[PDB]
RNA sequence: CACCCCCGUGCCCAUAGCACUGUGGAACCACCCCACCCCAUGCCGAACUGGGUCGUGAAACACAGCAGCGCCAAUGAUACUCGGACCGCAGGGUCCCGGAAAAGUCGGUCAGCGCGGGGGUU
RNA sequence: AUCAACGGAUAAAAGUUACCCCGGGGAUAACAGGCUGAUCUCCCCCGAGAGUCCAUAUCGGCGGGGAGGUUUGGCACCUC
RNA sequence: UCCCAAAAUGUAACGGAGGCGCCCAAAGGUCACCUCAAGACGGUUGGAAAUCGUCUGUAGAGCGCAAAGGUAGAAGGUGG
RNA sequence: UCACAAGGCUAAAACCUUAUGAAACUCCGAAGGGGCACGCGUUUAGUCCGGGAGUGAGGCUGCGAGAGCUAACUUCCGUAGCCGAGAGGGAAACAACCCAGACCAUCAGCUAAGGUCCCUAAAUGAUCGCUCAGUGGUUAAGGAUGUGUCGUCGCAUAGACAGCCAGGAGGUUGGCUUAGAAGCAGCCACCCUUCAAAGAGUGCGUAAUAGCUCACUGGUCGAGUGACGAUGCGCCGAAAAUGAUCGGGGCUCAAGUGAUCUACCGAAGCUAUGGAUUCAACUCGCGAAGCGAGUUGUCUG
């Protein structure tokens, strides 16, 4: 049910790992990939898609994953830890990954 | 406040002794003055019944 | 009724025979103390739906129904009373003793007039026109008939907080 | 009387009686004065006593109940080797606590049936009538 | 966060919950559509998941109403009790002085504080 | 390594003594006394029935309160 | 292991219950995924209980064995 | 979670109202207790390293619990104090209890517990009371018009509780039951006639009758009475072995006991004076240390 999301949410040992949380919302056809210091209740990146995506749907992945990692490299935020929620990591969000996994 | 020792120490608990000691009274008849402050006046609550006290 | 004191130290009373006290208006709450004698008198006179007046030794009469009594379990006398200063139109959920009326036909064939609930938790008449008791005719009952909270009567403008099917006063068999 | 299944064994202590010091189930009610123990037979006693007096038959409420296992070692052994087998059962009646409620009889029947009841017990006792109204 | 509002996410771990209920659709969410392969079912696109709409506001989600339930909870008073003293053969009980609940009653409440985003105020 | 008598004496081991001996113990039992009073002994209260009828002339269930210190015991305090 | 144990650890008794001298090649490491006991209705063998279905459903289950503490964001159930 | 009092209700299990017990139950949960810190304010100890040990049988009361029989001068833990290793006063006598920790001297003073008629130091004290039982000076369930205090309830200037006066009635031997019960051996019921009043009635009785008294009613008399609790203090219940008694004498015209005040007696504790030792600081000399001396504070079962 919720279970999976809160499961990964805690296997992101909130702040104690030191690094930066990396959200997603690939459950709609509007996503939301985010960047959090989670300790400080703030968000530091933000690659939306609702202000015009491109035209693609799940090809959009690598793209907002390149836009995010771009806004990151700009901010200075140079290190990853990949949150999700109800997501398998395999296809769409996996693209977002690969092109964030080298995209910032 | 103003302290006097009238009841002895014998037959009485370890702490009540050690307070009569660490108050400075070493035998009955003994008299004294005390800094009207907490701790040291709460060292005269504890062993009250052994001291006749003034004000 | 009438008190005099309201501190935290009770040597002003007790031996001199007064009861520990509270009474809340709900915006006004006050601790105090009221002579035993009068309280016992009126409280058996008037009880848990009694309503009576509080002319504190200051000059400020008040309207008081009796709410909770708390007593010396051993000596079996009361030592404390919770009050409820009544308001105006809407009141509370009055507790009222079920009685029994008439020479019942249930006791002529070996049965017995048993009140399976000595007291009844109703709802609101208005805090000035309260039922003190209740009157449940029992005559029609034989042996084996109970009286549910539906069959219970009403005086008008009142509601029954109690489940309309649970057993109040029912006749029991002989032996 | 006795119970059905349990733990087996016990101990003891005192200090006043919890509840219920109030006159439910009946109009008239008899109330302990001493921190006794009470036994299966000690109460079955008053059962059969009052149940003599009321005839057919009243309505009788034994507000107490034996739950305590009390032991006695086998007679004549020096202590050790065990705790005593369960001799008898006990209701740990404390004071102000009310033991008997009856109604379905009059005032005289309460007075007397309670008198005869209380002449069977290790306790001084007082009988009375309702008004204990925290909860009926 | 400029005002509302929706999407993601946190501090807070029920005065923040549930049921009853009304608002809610292109503006986000959701259902929906199809799935030969990615990918998946101890069988089945139900779920994880790949293609993308209309359609529907129903369901789910969000908001608001709401004190029926849960939750929270006084003051007074009491139990018990530190330490002073005492009574009864004893089971146990009292007095002075402080600390002091539990449960119940008065009541209280449809939480409250953030960050970023999208989207509107002829 | 049931060296399980589980910090484990030898690799390796059971009885009996009324023929009995030494060293000690009232540190410990049988005797007595002692403290206790369950059991034992007796007395009191309540009365349910018995006594044709009538609890109490006598008798007294189920149960309660005590005494006494003569029983069998418990405890092991003076004396081994 | 649990009371006894007097709200810190500790504590005796020939006091009050019960358990161990193994088991596991997966029951471990990791990775991923699933959620429980029951009751109501309704259903071929059945029909107290089997299987399926739905509404309820924070633990009223499960953990190889003893119970206590613990646990549903898994320690529980299934695979690479 | 195991237990369990009544009642609902159904086919009882559940579950609702009412309701309670728990060392091995816990929605809740103190008082205390412990760790750390601080020393905000006192007091003296602590910790390490090295030499010498002894002890490893404990005992009693108070509060906590277990085994016992809410037995033991009982036993096994916990906890405080005491004796052990503790003299002194008190508790008649009495390791443990209440006061109190004895460095010597004194033919000096104040107090503690505990006391103050004589033994025996000190008020045969003062005022408000209680009990009359020698309680005091050893126990209980249970019983008592003992005697004081508070409170409930009822009754009567419309005649009361009691004294004496008269009816204490007809149905109706009510029915049941029975050898007969007809007020009265047991089982369901208490209805009428009149009345100044009178109830299938309450006891003694009879095998059953009958018969004698009251519930009420009226005359009188002249006023209080009657019951159900709370409570101070006394009574009964209260019987063992060599000689009686509270330590004794004796006390109630308190020397008993509840209250309030004040005076005195009382210890080896406190105080006066005089002196000694132990530690320490100060002063001095020989030569830092070190010794004796001196002064002060201190210490000594
Ligand atoms: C001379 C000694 O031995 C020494 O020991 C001490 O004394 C005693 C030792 C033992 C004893 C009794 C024993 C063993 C016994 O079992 N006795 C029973 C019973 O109880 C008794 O009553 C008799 O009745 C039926 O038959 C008897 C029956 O055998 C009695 C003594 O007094 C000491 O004073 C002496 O100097
Ligand atoms: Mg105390
Ligand atoms: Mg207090
Ligand atoms: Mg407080
Ligand atoms: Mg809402
Ligand atoms: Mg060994
Ligand atoms: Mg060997
Ligand atoms: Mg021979
Ligand atoms: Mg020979
Ligand atoms: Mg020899
Ligand atoms: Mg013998
Ligand atoms: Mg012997
Ligand atoms: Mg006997
Ligand atoms: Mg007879
Ligand atoms: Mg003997
Ligand atoms: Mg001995
Ligand atoms: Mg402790
Ligand atoms: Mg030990
Ligand atoms: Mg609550
Ligand atoms: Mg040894
Ligand atoms: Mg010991
Ligand atoms: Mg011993
Ligand atoms: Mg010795
Ligand atoms: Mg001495
Ligand atoms: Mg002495
Ligand atoms: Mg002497
Ligand atoms: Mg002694
Ligand atoms: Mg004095
Ligand atoms: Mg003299
Ligand atoms: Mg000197
Ligand atoms: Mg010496």
């Amino acid at each position: 049910r919720r279970k999976l999301r809160t499961r990964r949410k805690v296997r992101t040992t909130t702040a104690a790992s030191g690094k930066l949380r990396l959200s997603v919302y690939r459950s709609s056809k509007h996503i939301y990939a985010q960047i959090i210091d989670d300790s400080r209740g703030q968000t530091l990146a933000a690659a939306s898609s609702a202000a015009l995506k491109s035209g693609n749907k799940t090809d959009t992945a690598a793209a907002v994953g390149k836009a995010l990692a771009a806004a990151a490299a700009e901010k200075g935020i140079k290190q990853v830890v990949f949150d999700r929620g109800s997501y398998k990591y395999h296809g769409r969000v996996k693209a977002l990954a690969d092109a964030a996994r080298e995209g910032g | 406040m103003k302290i006097k020792l009238v009841r002895s120490v014998i037959g009485r608990p370890g702490n009540q002794v050690k307070t009569v000691q660490a108050l400075g009274l070493r035998k009955i008849g003994d008299s004294r003055e005390v800094s009207d402050t907490p701790a040291v006046r709460g060292m005269v609550k504890t062993v009250k019944h052994l001291l006749e006290v003034q004000e | 009724m009438e008190l005099t004191a309201k501190p935290r130290t009770p040597k002003q009373k007790l031996d001199e025979s007064m009861i520990a006290a509270v009474a809340y208006n709900k915006e006004n709450n006050v601790s105090f103390a009221l002579d035993r004698k009068a309280f016992d008198r009126a409280f058996r006179q008037q009880s848990t739906t009694g309503l009576f007046d509080i002319t504190v030794e200051g000059g400020e009469t008040f309207p008081a129904l009796v709410k909770a009594v708390q007593m010396d379990k051993r000596k079996r006398a009361p030592i404390h009373v919770d009050f409820y200063m009544v308001t105006y139109g809407e009141p509370v959920e009055v507790s009222v003793p079920v009685h029994t009326t008439g020479r019942s036909q249930g006791e002529v064939q070996g049965g017995l007039v048993d009140i399976v609930v000595h007291n009844l938790q109703i709802v609101a008449p208005g805090p000035r026109r309260i039922p003190q008791e209740l009157v449940v005719d029992v005559t029609k009952m034989n042996i084996g008939d109970h009286i549910t909270a539906g069959d219970i009567k009403l005086p008008e403008g009142c509601t029954l907080a109690a489940d309309p099917e649970l057993t109040v006063v029912s006749v029991l068999p002989p032996r | 009387k006795r119970t059905k299944f349990r733990k087996q064994f016990r101990g003891r202590m005192t200090g006043d009686a919890k509840g219920g010091d109030y006159v439910a189930f009946g109009d008239y009610g008899l109330i302990a004065m001493e921190p006794a123990w009470i036994k299966s037979n000690q109460i079955e006693a008053c059962r059969i006593v009052m149940s003599r007096h009321f005839r057919r038959g009243g309505k009788i409420y034994i507000r107490i109940f034996p739950d305590k296992p009390v032991t006695k070692k086998p007679a004549e052994t020096r202590m050790g080797k065990g705790k005593g087998a369960v001799e008898y059962w006990v209701s740990v009646v404390k004071p102000g606590r009310v033991m008997f409620e009856v109604a379905g009889v009059t005032e005289e029947q309460a007075k007397e049936a309670f008198r005869l009841a209380g002449h069977k017990l290790p306790i001084q006792t007082k009988m009375v009538k309702r008004e204990v109204y925290d909860e009926a």
